[PDB]
């Protein structure tokens, strides 16, 4: 149920232009060669929290994996977001209706839009109120996992909802294997082409040479010793001492008296 | 609708002209209290609210931010600290029958003031006493509903007037309904001020070459200065430059 | 899917006043003009009000203006008729409907076309106590034959009650004639049977009536008497 | 206050020849913009109701195109040429202009069958009933097409009117025929002092009234 991640999960984080330039960036992104949770669905589609971000995968044949459900409790008490496409129709809806405990369908409302070959890696965030969606679609020819490669996520959707998300679910239909990973902060270093298509990236957080790389502001290093950061060592606890309390006030006097 | 049954609407993910409302000269009034009315179609709110009736010819200064009344008492309660527009133009040539309009009915009488903003249709034969007025009225129990008497001969005071208020507000979720706004002719080969999608700058600006991503809009170079820009009508790519300078 | 939930169900005394509720599953309450219409037993559906898409009266009716009154809960999606100071005149059935055409379909409001009706209650708009069923015999025609035998029901409030013949053992044949309210504020309905030779006398006849709401069971043996 | 009228109440239709219905108003329905304001409506017995016909010319979805409620001013007709086994039902025509809004009467449009003249019988009540105080005599009509049959009570050559209940059942498909009660249900003043009973008969099959009587004693 786990599988390494080695290189996806790279987003336009806006829409300027640049031309074959190195522009060093901190957001949130999936940090390199890390752990992602790999789910099947035969012999179940559990529910999974949510966070500052969510990265989705999926390599597909048969079109089943379709839906999402966004909220918090996820029982129609609360704003909820739910994202289906049937067939050739793509429904956005926010409205507070009931999801049970394994919702699926075989075959107040403040918001609504209507309309192994398939790898397609989803990009979910939400911050300022805007729920931001990227997306990428590629033709792939494997069945076993995630392959290697590079290709950036070139955003689809933006939303004005505001609404707090905590966890969210995916939705098959009935009449498979799917990708899940988390996002953290960090600062990476991306390559921005002649077309202004970002070609290659790397984080300066992984080793040293990723570090270097950051602080030179290059993209290749030559021969040589490169200082590079600072090192400092921490406190561990606290320590508060004085003098061992001798003179006393005879506050006694004052109350336990025999008489007023 | 009725005044007892005043509807209550909300409005989002538009652009709110107000255009028609500025020129409206053939209707009487188009009063805005909260807000500089005219210069209220270049700035933005989250929601506005529309409420909407057909009142009395007394009734239409009634309704206003912190005036009270009859109607604002009983069948309306607007809030001191309520800014707002309101919108009344006489329709005494539909809102009443020869026989007369009888389809209006109000109520005035009710033991506790409504609450702000809220829709009450509590019709029960008001019990004033320990006794129980079910469906008998009279002393001590009273008929909660007056039909509106829409005619020709009744005068100015009682005359039917179709009123609207308006409610703006803009909260902490981001807005949805802004208002529109004029984009001037473009200009090419001069040192003008160009300001594009909130984009700020002075410049010469020519037609250009460079190729953009169907989801991008900017253009900048090493030390943050925008260098192309994508005209928002229709879809182009223009380099700018500033315009000379030097020494004599 | 579109559900009609019609809440408000009870006996109700002329003299006094009435409330039904209209709930809907399925679609949006505020795009669509909401329409009462009723049909007593032996005529026709008969528009009683209305209220369009703006949640706008359109009128009272002819025969009771003045009293009846309706309103809408955009809020809720719920509906209000209010019946103020019934009389036993207006007894009949609700019937609550739901207009069809899209909002701005241009060149008058679209308010119209009434689609889906649901069912409404028991309202029964009278002010009498609870009377169990009185069954009757009617004897077949003094003419030889195959001839014709009878129940008849009488004297039985609130309806329905079920009458049966035999417990089913014998059933084809049976001409159940409906029950009407009669001047004397009265129910009364009758069944005839036709049977040949083989079964004239020696038969044994049993009428069931069942009142359920009483709790009132007579299974009245006929004799046919000269 | 706005009459609106279908004619006729019942005519009986097979499939060979059209199902037209005429509905007269007291309103211009062809509105002065060139759109009509008449809508068409569908019952299905045991059924929740139906649509027919939107404003008259526009088509509803759900229902064939062969309805169609046509003409100008107040005359207008509803004519399915194509009918199919389950079109038997209720109509009416409904107005979209003003308040009140008409309703024409539900017109019943069933299976037909052949005519069949009813056999009439005449029934006494017997002791059990006799004790109860009340004489219910009922003259009972079975099996006549069509619906209208008419049935009178006279007591010494003194007719009377409107104390008897006149009921009929519905159409048994089984057969297709129908049923008709006159129970002159009375009291003991009117049963001991009058003494006669005639039920007179007069149904479409019958070009004679039939006077079916006795005196009291049997
Ligand atoms: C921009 O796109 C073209 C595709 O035709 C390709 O040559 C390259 O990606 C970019 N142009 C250059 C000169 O690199
Ligand atoms: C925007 O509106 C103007 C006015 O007709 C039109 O000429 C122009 O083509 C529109 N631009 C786009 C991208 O549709």
């Amino acid at each position: 149920a786990y599988t390494n991640s080695f290189t996806r999960g790279v987003y336009y984080p806006d829409k300027v232009f640049r031309s074959s330039v190195l522009h060093s960036t901190q957001d949130l992104f999936l940090p390199f060669f890390s752990n992602v949770t790999w789910f099947h669905a035969i012999h179940d589609n559990p529910v999974l929290p949510f966070n500052d971000g969510v990265y989705f995968a999926s390599t597909e044949k048969s079109n089943i994996i379709r839906g999402w459900i966004f909220g918090t409790t996820l029982d129609s008490k609360t704003q909820s977001l739910l994202i289906v496409n049937n067939a050739t129709n793509v429904v956005i809806k926010v409205c507070e209706f009931q999801f049970c405990n394994d919702p699926f369908l075989g075959v107040n409302c403040t918001f609504e839009y209507v309309s192994f070959k398939n790898l397609r890696e989803f990009v979910f965030k939400n911050i300022d109120g805007y729920f931001k969606i990227y997306s990428k679609h590629t033709p792939i020819n494997l069945v076993r996992d995630l392959p290697q490669g590079f290709s950036a996520l070139e955003p689809l959707v933006d939303l004005p909802i505001g609404i707090n998300i905590t966890r969210f679910q995916t939705l098959l239909a009935l009449h498979a294997a799917y990708y899940v990973g988390y996002l953290q902060p960090r600062t990476f270093l991306l390559k921005y082409n002649e077309n202004g298509t970002i070609t290659d990236a790397v984080d300066c957080a992984l080793d040293p040479l990723s570090e270097t790389k950051c602080t030179l502001k290059s993209f290749t290093v030559e021969k040589g010793i490169y200082q590079t950061s600072n090192f400092r060592v921490q406190p561990t606890e606290s320590i508060v001492r004085f003098p061992n309390i001798t003179n006393l006030c005879p506050f006694g006097e004052v109350f336990n008296a025999t008489r007023f | 609708a009725s005044v007892y049954a005043w509807n209550r609407k909300r409005i989002s993910n538009c652009v709110a002209d107000y255009s028609v409302l500025y020129n409206s000269a053939s209707f009487s009034t188009f009063k805005c209290y909260g807000v500089s009315p005219t210069k209220l179609n270049d700035l933005c709110f989250t929601n506005v609210y529309a409420d909407s009736f057909v009142i009395r010819g007394d009734e239409v200064r009634q309704i206003a931010p912190g005036q009270t009344g009859k109607i604002a008492d009983y069948n309306y309660k607007l809030p001191d600290d309520f800014t707002g527009c309101v919108i009344a133009w006489n329709s005494n040539n539909l809102d009443s029958k020869v026989g007369g309009n009888y389809n209006y009915l109000y109520r005035l009488f009710r033991k506790s003031n409504l609450k702000p903003f809220e829709r009450d249709i509590s019709t029960e034969i008001y019990q004033a006493g320990s006794t129980p007025c079910n469906g008998v009225e009279g002393f001590n129990c009273y008929f909660p509903l007056q039909s509106y008497g829409f005619q020709p001969t009744n005068g100015v005071g009682y005359q039917p007037y179709r009123v609207v208020v308006l409610s703006f507000e803009l909260l902490h979720a981001p807005a949805t309904v802004c208002g529109p706004k004029k984009s001037t002719n473009l200009v090419k080969n001069k040192c003008v001020n160009f300001n594009f999608n909130g984009l700020t700058g002075t410049g010469v600006l020519t037609e250009s070459n460079k190729k953009f991503l169907p989801f991008q809009q900017f253009g900048r170079d090493i030390a943050d200065t925008t260098d192309a820009v994508r005209d928002p009508q229709t879809l182009e790519i223009l380099d700018i430059t500033p315009c000379s300078f030097g020494g004599v | 899917q579109v559900q009609l939930l019609e809440s408000g169900g009870g006996l109700v005394q002329p003299g006094r006043s009435l409330r039904l509720s209209c709930a809907a599953s399925g679609f949006t309450f505020d795009d669509y003009a909401m329409h009462w219409v009723r049909q007593a037993p032996g005529k026709g559906l008969e528009w009683v009000s209305g209220v369009s898409w703006n949640s706008g009266t359109i009128g009272y009716a002819d025969s009771v203006k003045g009293r009846f009154t309706i309103s809408r809960d955009n809020a809720k999606n719920s509906l209000y008729l209010h019946m103020r100071s019934l009389r036993a005149e207006d007894t009949a059935l609700y019937y609550c409907a739901k207009a069809v055409e899209m909002v701005r379909g241009l060149g008058a409001d679209p308010e119209y076309g009434m689609d889906v009706w649901g069912q409404g209650t028991t309202v029964t708009v009278s002010s009498a106590s609870t009377k169990g069923p009185s069954v009757f015999p009617l004897a077949p025609s003094s003419k030889g034959g195959t001839a014709a035998l009878g129940c008849l029901v009488k004297d039985y409030f609130p309806e329905p009650v079920t009458v049966s013949w035999n417990s089913g053992a014998l059933t084809s044949g049976v001409h159940t004639f409906p029950a009407v309210l009669q001047s004397s504020g009265l129910y009364s309905l009758s069944s005839v049977v036709t049977v040949p030779s083989s079964s004239l006398g020696t038969q044994t006849y049993i009428c069931n009536v069942n009142h359920k709401p009483s709790n009132t069971k007579v299974d009245k043996k006929v004799e046919p008497k000269s | 206050d706005i009459v609106m009228t279908q004619s006729p109440l019942s005519l009986p239709v097979t499939p060979g020849e059209p199902a037209s219905i005429s509905c007269r108003s007291s309103q211009s329905l062809l509105h002065s913009n060139g759109y009509n304001y008449l809508d068409w409506y569908l019952q299905k017995p045991g059924q929740s109701p139906q649509l027919l016909i939107y404003l008259g010319s526009n088509r509803a979805s759900g229902v064939p195109d062969r309805f169609s409620g046509s003409g100008s001013g107040t005359d207008f007709t509803l004519k399915i040429s194509r009918v199919e086994a389950e079109d038997v039902g209720v109509y009416y025509c409904m107005q979209a202009l003003q308040t009140p809004f008409t309703f024409g009467p539900g017109t019943k449009v069933d299976i037909k069958r052949t005519v069949a003249a009813p056999s009439v019988f005449i029934f006494p009540p017997s002791d059990e009933q006799l004790k109860s105080g009340t004489a219910s005599v009922v003259c009972l009509l079975n099996n006549f097409y069509p619906r209208e049959a008419k049935v009178q009570w006279k007591v010494d050559n003194a007719l009377q009117s409107g104390n008897s209940q006149e009921s009929v059942t519905e159409q048994d498909s089984k057969d297709s025929t129908y049923s008709l009660s006159s129970t002159l249900t009375l009291s003991k003043a009117d049963y001991e002092k009058h003494k006669v009973y005639a039920c007179e008969v007069t149904h479409q099959g019958l070009s004679s009234p039939v006077t079916k009587s006795f005196n009291r004693g049997e």
